[PDB]
């Protein structure tokens, strides 16, 4: 719900602002908003990916050799008030993806 | 709408396409009032969505030839290609350059 | 107070009355308690309770929530005469699953928690769009009748009414499942609007009281007929019948002879005031042995909800039409609206149903807000709006504060 | 290390990144990654073709 | 791009093959070593006292202490004809690199300790943690090993903490002591007669005598030096709840508890229990039971006999 | 347990049968209003007023 | 018009399965020949009628 308000707000602000300082014609402002939205539908899955914090892997840029078996990554523990017994469920790097999606 | 598998995300795309047609039709009756417009609008406004209900119920249980499935794909591209050249004409850009 | 008697529920449904120690902690009793129910089941010749793999035996409320193993039975809010359930809860421990490549990981995970579109839902969307389409078609055709008396409105709407009803009949007969019934019902209900304006538009000359008699009449008839042969969607059809009936009485009176609208509006208001007390009785008379009782219970519940909705709509329309910021004792209808609202505001507590109680409570608030808006639009000046704004925000704030504080 | 800052980059790495992005963008909308046919690019080139066609008419008008 | 897309898909099918083998290991390990809270309901089932010393039972002498990491039953082969580091394609390289790091271990499996492999196990931590773990160990053994195969002795000054032990049959005789001098007179006269510790194995289990002895030390008496400097005796194993210097001087026998309940120790091979490294590291997340839970389980077990 | 048996003591000694799966469900499927719900409705009304 | 259909798909996006459970044979009866007998897979019987 909050994302909807930001888009209609930001896009309308630019139309209103140009109308104020340059008195441009209604046909120019309405048609330009249409063209901006046609491209916006193509960028939506890419904008959505970065807003959510999904991170693509960084490349090693050829200054090190590949190591097949470094000591495995340490598992993480979790706690709950009612289910007072602590539990473990996985590495931090993997455990977060289930929330980002 | 085909590219979105989630329930509400795909419905909002199809819904946006239909509401434009309905809204433009009504606008033509409450202005430019006359028997043709009010009659034609009343026909489009009821036949257009009905045609969709039939296709929505009938398509999932039939088999179609690959030459036809490959053709509906190309309808989308043929719909995008004309938008920019038409918008700049509606905005009157070409005349403004030719009579610079 | 040293012990409490309670009913314990066991496997497949036997209830056993037992006198439990009121102060020992609950974890101390579940094991011997299980032995006793099994002993009685074994003597009764029924199959005893048994464990399955990995899990534990737990004592829970009828809602399923287990009691804290370390607390005393008196420490928890359990009283003599209550009932509990003894249950087995299985072990949920299993290995954790990991996926490295974010592309495949997001795809797999996201497909589990959210539901994709399917051919079953696809039909209900189309069915809803066709219903929306025709209610728009009747709107423009009706708007045309308001400026022209020609037969076009009745002529064109009549054919639509026939077509929509025709299609609905095939769907109703071909139906097989609950999903098929939903689609059929939405389609039939959409036929009521075109048919209704089709009749009302037929009488020549300018629109008004004479046409009104036909409209609200055919509307009431169609809704009743649909309810009789369909026997489903009781609440909504019931509401249409009530609002249609009362409007037909007013239309007929105004058409035949009426000294003033105030007279008719006052008459309707009094009819509604007495109708609220009759509503539960009306609902009650409108309604293997278990099937008859539950069918009777849900059928009865539905009728009252619809009946209350119909009355609520009429009073606010009548009440807001009776009050006036310029006519005579401007304060008389204002205070009268207050006294009328108080009854509804207080009586809402007499009914157990959530939606029934909420609709009653909501009916009073809307009238007060509506009256202030009327007195703000007309007699417009800074004093009027300044007073109405303050009133409208303080009004509900005090109501919630008195209940929560 | 860790790729911080604005270091230079090879053309092999540019397409490499751009491929992982297309595959992930598809996962958000189609929930699968088999990608027997890649509609993401096909739909994008149709926009690029429309923008290019519009600019060509402007050069024609400007030349006139 | 077509080669990249094909390579990624080939890895996903390997993942699916790996995942199925891991599920079979999860199913099997749970079937032999359940969580301590679930043991009570199983008392009536034939799973109780199931463990046998007759060579074919590979689980004899094994006790569950918690959960942690372990190596899957899969065997990965190295890639052939590897391209030089200056020639690797950047997408498939990282994909194959990350694959090796995470797919080499499986999370949340039950970690275990073997009695037949060490003279003692020093437990170092606060009293509340140590007693929690020790009670769990006793009931884990008690459910899985029969009284004809395991006998248990406690040497403690805080007798008020061991009051619940009364119900268990493994503590019976034809048995808690206040000091080493007392234990030396009654019990050590029998056990000190012969031997010293000797690490065994499953096949060897057929030769060791039936009654295995477990001793719990909770007194911190300096008199223990006699048996410790002699390197114990065979058929006995000690658990130190105090953390005394004579027991605490061997890393290969020391378990350290973190404030979070995480235990650290030296890594041991899953197949031979042999120590594979010299530095202590993460080992298992601790599981613990209350005094009430211990007596509750003990009462349920006290109802049965051979 | 050790208990005091007063002369007035009487025990039911009777059992009744009903499917446990339905009784538990009917406990929440429909019942009277709760204060938390009343608060949510109150919040919505003042929000509507402003 | 006769309803013959030609299936073409990328093997369901999967490899072949030679051991898939064969289709259940259909049972048939006749008014006079009231004793039922099974003739074969439903998919194959339609072809003999479609032709």
């Amino acid at each position: 719900i909050y994302t909807t308000i930001v888009i209609i707000g930001a896009l309308t602000m630019l139309a209103a602002l140009a109308r104020m300082v340059a008195a441009t014609s209604a046909v120019t402002l309405l048609s330009s908003l249409l063209l901006i939205c046609v491209v916006a539908y193509h960028a939506a899955p890419a904008l959505s990916r970065r807003l959510a914090g999904i991170r693509l892997p960084v490349f090693p840029s050829a200054t090190s050799r590949w190591v097949f078996e470094a000591r495995p990554d340490l598992p993480t523990t979790v706690v709950v008030s009612g289910g007072s017994a602590p539990v473990l469920e996985g590495p931090s790097s993997v455990r977060d993806v289930l929330l980002q999606a | 709408g085909r590219s979105y598998v989630d329930r509400w995300q795909s419905i909002t795309l199809a819904g946006t396409a239909v509401i434009i047609a309905a809204a433009v039709c009504v606008r033509y009756a409450l202005e430019l009032s006359s028997p043709l417009a009010v009659s034609i609008v009343a026909a489009i406004l009821v036949l257009l969505p009905a045609a969709g209900m039939a296709a929505a119920a009938h398509v999932p249980h039939t088999i179609y030839s690959p030459l036809f499935r490959k053709f509906v794909e190309w309808i989308e591209y043929l719909c995008l290609m004309p938008i920019f050249p038409l918008a700049l004409w509606l905005m009157n850009v070409y005349a403004a350059i030719r009579y610079r | 107070p040293q012990a409490v008697v309670v009913g314990v529920m066991a496997g497949e449904g036997v209830q056993i009355g037992v006198l439990l120690d009121a102060n020992a902690p609950v974890s101390v009793m579940t094991d011997p308690l299980l032995k006793v129910v099994n002993s009685r089941l074994r003597e009764l010749g029924e199959a005893p309770l048994e464990a399955t793999g990995r899990g534990r035996w737990a004592l829970c409320l009828v809602d399923g929530a287990p009691l804290r193993a370390t607390q005393s039975l008196t420490e928890q809010d359990v009283y003599d005469g209550d009932r509990l359930w003894i249950r087995f809860i299985a072990d949920t421990e299993r290995r954790s699953q990991v996926i490295e490549h974010i592309s495949t990981a997001v795809a797999s995970d996201l497909s589990k928690r959210f539901a994709r579109i399917d051919p079953i839902v696809a039909v209900q969307v189309g069915a809803s769009m066709v219903a929306t389409g025709v209610v728009l078609a009747t709107g423009v055709l009706g708007w045309w009748r308001w400026h022209h008396n020609t037969w076009l409105t009745t002529i064109y709407t009549a054919v639509i009414g026939v077509l929509v009803l025709a299609v609905a009949m095939l769907l109703l007969m071909r139906a097989k499942t609950d999903a098929d019934r939903r689609v059929a019902d939405i389609m039939l209900m959409s036929a009521i609007m075109p048919v209704t304006v089709a009749a009302a538009a037929a009488p020549p000359g300018p629109v008004g009281s004479p046409q009104a008699v036909l409209g609200f009449g055919v509307l009431t008839v169609a809704a009743a007929l649909a309810l009789r042969f369909t026997g489903r969607r009781l609440g909504i059809y019931t509401t249409i019948v009530i609002i249609g009936a009362l409007t037909m009485l007013a239309a007929l009176a105004r058409m035949v002879a009426a000294t003033s609208a105030v007279t008719l509006l006052s008459s309707l208001l009094l009819i509604c005031v007495v109708a609220y007390h009759a509503a539960p009785a009306l609902s009650r008379r409108l309604a293997s042995s278990v099937r008859d009782v539950l069918l009777q219970a849900e059928r009865a519940r539905s009728f009252l909800s619809g009946l209350l909705t119909g009355l609520g709509v009429m009073v606010v329309v009548c009440m807001t039409s009776l009050c006036d910021p310029h006519t005579g004792q401007r304060w008389l209808p204002l205070i009268l609206a207050g006294f009328t609202s108080g009854f509804l505001l207080l009586r809402g507590r007499s009914y157990v149903d959530r939606w029934q109680s909420i609709t009653l409570a909501g009916t009073a608030v809307i009238i007060a807000a509506a009256v202030c808006v009327r007195y703000a639009l007309e007699l417009s000046s800074p004093l009027a709006v300044s007073i109405v704004a303050a009133i409208l925000v303080l009004l509900p704030a005090a109501g919630m504060a008195a209940a929560a504080h | 290390g860790s790729g911080y800052g604005l270091g230079l980059s090879t053309r092999t790495q540019v397409t490499g990144y751009q491929f992982l992005a297309r595959r992930t963008a598809m996962a958000l909308t189609r929930w699968r990654v088999r990608m027997e046919i890649e509609p993401g690019r096909r739909q994008t080139l149709a926009v690029v073709a429309s923008v290019s066609a519009a600019l060509v008419i402007c050069l024609g008008a400007l030349l006139w | 791009d077509a080669m990249r897309a094909q390579f990624m898909l080939m890895l996903d099918m390997l993942r699916e093959t790996a995942q199925e083998s891991a599920d079979s290991m999860d199913a099997n390990y749970r079937w032999f070593h359940p969580a301590p809270n679930t043991l009570a309901a199983a008392v009536g089932s034939p799973r109780m006292w199931e463990r046998k010393p007759d060579g074919k039972d590979l689980n004899f002498g094994v006790v569950r202490v918690g959960v942690g990491m372990t190596r899957p039953e899969v065997t990965w082969g190295e890639p052939q004809n590897m391209p030089t580091d200056i020639e690797l394609e950047p997408v498939t390289g990282k994909a194959l690199q990350e694959f090796g790091r995470y797919q080499s271990v499986v999370y949340n499996l039950p970690k275990m300790v073997s009695l037949l492999v060490e003279p003692w196990y020093a437990l170092v931590g606060e009293r509340e943690q140590v007693l929690g773990l020790m009670r769990a160990i006793i009931c884990q053994l008690a459910f899985s090993h029969g009284p004809d195969h395991v006998q248990m002795i406690v040497v403690s000054s805080d007798l008020d903490q061991w009051d619940w032990v009364k119900w268990l049959p493994h503590f019976g005789d034809s048995m808690v002591y206040t000091s080493v001098r007392e234990f030396a007179a009654e019990q050590a006269e029998l056990f000190a007669g012969r031997g010293s510790f000797t690490p065994r194995h499953a096949s060897s289990s057929a030769q060791t005598p039936t009654p295995h002895t477990v001793i719990i030390a909770d007194v911190d008496d300096p008199q223990w030096e006699y048996v410790i400097s002699a390197e114990g005796v065979d058929g006995v194993t000690f658990f130190d709840l105090t953390g005394s210097s004579m027991w605490t001087d061997i890393p290969e026998r020391k378990l350290q508890f973190d404030k979070t309940g995480v235990i650290e120790a030296l890594p041991r091979d899953r197949d031979t229990w042999m120590v594979i490294d010299d530095k202590a590291w993460f080992f298992a997340l601790t599981d613990q039971v209350s005094i009430a839970e211990a007596e509750e389980f003990a009462q349920k077990l006290a109802q049965w006999r051979l």
